[PDB]
C-alpha cells in the first residue's frame, strides 16, 4: 500500500499472508478452512499465514498451514484478469479469535462512494522497492465504473471496480494482491491490478466479488 | 500529451510478487520501449 | 483472402471498396446510401468503391462515391477489437443493378457449422506482400464457439465468430477487413481479425453481425 | 512447443491496411522479439 499507515497489530483479523518460501500476496479468510485470493495469485504449495503482523519475525498470533486444495475461477482470463477469484482451502482449520477472525461475505454491491479498507504488505513508494515488514492500510471509496471506464479504457469488465484516487499518492502495490478490500464490514473487492502504483488517473483494479457469492458458496459446500 | 501518451504507455500490471504485465499499445517487468 | 480463388467480375455485388487514394478496406452495401465495415477501418475523407473487379483499371461498372457521414460503434473497443462496425453515408445514392446490389441483413444467428463467402482484395500469401487487383473469394465454415474459444484464449468477446479453417492455408488478410463474411444470403460476418493468415489453429475472426441489426436498422433510420 | 509459444506469440493483428496489431504475452507491424 501507497499512502497507507500502519494499521496496528490485529486490526485486520481476516488479512492472510500468502508464502511460497517469500510474501507473495496477501488473502481473505471468508471462513476456517477457506481463503479467497485472486487467481493470478496462484503456485504450488502455498502457506497460508495467520495472525500476522510482522511478517519476519514470529510475534506469537500467528498460525501458519498450508493448502490442501486451491481453485482458480473457471472462467479466469490470464489475458484480461476477468474473473481474478481463487478460492484456497486449509489443511487443518484456523482458531478464530480475537485477532484471528474470518470476513463477511457481501449480500449486495456497495455503490461508488463508498469508503472502504484496503491493506497489505505490499510496496510503500510508487517507486522503488520498499516492502514493509508490517501490514499497512488504506481507505479509499468505490469510484463510478463511469470513471474507473475513463481511467483504462477498454478494460473495465463488468466484474471489476476502482476505488481509489484519480489524484494518486494513496493506492495498493504489487504484493498486495489477492487482498482484501472491505466495505461497511463484508469483503467487496480483491487487490487485483492497476497501472502503476498511485499514479494519477490509474486508481486500482478491484474483483466485484458480490459476483461471485453463489460461485463461492457453492464451492466451499462442494469440496 | 495526457498520460504520457501511449508507446507502451500501456503496461498494466498485477500487484502479485512478480507481478504479470501486459502492454496494450497497438501497431518483474515491462515498460518504456518504444514510442514515436 | 489467402487459399481463395477469382469470384468472377460482379459474382459479389454487394462488395464495395474504400479508397483514402489506396484501397485499404472492404466494405457491405447493406442498401442504397450506407454500407457497413469494420469499425477498425475509420479514417477521414473515405470513397466507396462501387462495381469493382479490377481496383486498378476502371472497366465500367464502377459506381464511386465519397462519403458524407461515418458513424463507428459507440461501444466499439480498439483494444478488444470488440463491437467491429462501423455504418458509413453515401453523398449519393447508389444505383442497384445486375452487378451493383445490397445484401440482407441476418434474422437469426447462423449455426456452427453453416457455409459461408468471404472476399476481397487483400493479400493472397499467409507470408509476403502480393496484393491482388482483382477480387477473390473463400468458402469456410462457422466454427464452434468452442473451438474459437480455444484458438484465441480469452479473446473471443460473445461478438464474435470464427470462420475457417484450424488447418490454414484458407483464410482472410490483411487488406479484406470491413469485407462481407454472407451465409444463406444474408449477412452474418464482418472481416475483423486474426492471428496472421491461413496460420493454423489461427482462423479468422469476424463480427458477429445478427448481435446489430437493431443498431444497424435504428441509425439508418435517424441518420 | 504448441504454437510455437509466447514471448511475442500473440501479435494478433487486424486486416486492414495498415493493420493495427497488438501483443497479449504478459511479463506495418510487431511480432518477433522476444523469448526466454
Amino acid at each position: 500500500i501507497v499512502g497507507g499507515y500502519t494499521c496496528g497489530a490485529n486490526t485486520v483479523p481476516y488479512q492472510v499472508s500468502l508464502n511460497s518460501g517469500y510474501h507473495f500476496c496477501g488473502g481473505s479468510l471468508i471462513n476456517s478452512q477457506w481463503v479467497v485470493s485472486a487467481a493470478h495469485c496462484y503456485k504450488s504449495g502455498i502457506q497460508v499465514r495467520l495472525g500476522e503482523d510482522n511478517i519476519n519475525v514470529v510475534e506469537g498470533n500467528e498460525q501458519f498451514i498450508s493448502a490442501s486444495k486451491s481453485i482458480v475461477h473457471p472462467s479466469y482470463n490470464s489475458n484480461t484478469l476477468n474473473n481474478d477469484i481463487m478460492l484456497i482451502k486449509l489443511k487443518s482449520a484456523a482458531s478464530l479469535n480475537s485477532r484471528v477472525a474470518s470476513i463477511s461475505l457481501p449480500t449486495s454491491c456497495a455503490s461508488a462512494g463508498t469508503q472502504c479498507l484496503i491493506s497489505g504488505w505490499g510496496n510503500t513508494k510508487s517507486s522503488g522497492t520498499s516492502y514493509p515488514d508490517v501490514l499497512k492500510c488504506l481507505k479509499a471509496p468505490i469510484l463510478s465504473d463511469s470513471s474507473c471506464k475513463s481511467a483504462y479504457p477498454g478494460q473495465i469488465t463488468s466484474n471489476m471496480f476502482c476505488a481509489g484516487y484519480l489524484e494518486g499518492g494513496k493506492d495498493s502495490c504489487q504484493g498486495d494482491s489477492g487482498g482484501p478490500v472491505v466495505c461497511s464490514g463484508k469483503l467487496q473487492g480483491i487487490v487485483s491490478w492497476g497501472s502503476g502504483c498511485a499514479q494519477k488517473n490509474k486508481p486500482g483494479v478491484y474483483t466485484k466479488v458480490c459476483n461471485y457469492v453463489s460461485w463461492i458458496k457453492q464451492t466451499i459446500a462442494s469440496n | 500529451s495526457e498520460s504520457s501518451k501511449p508507446c507502451c504507455d500501456q503496461c498494466s500490471c498485477t500487484k502479485s510478487m512478480p507481478p504479470k504485465c501486459r502492454c496494450s499499445d497497438i501497431r518483474n517487468d515491462f515498460c518504456y520501449e518504444p514510442c514515436k
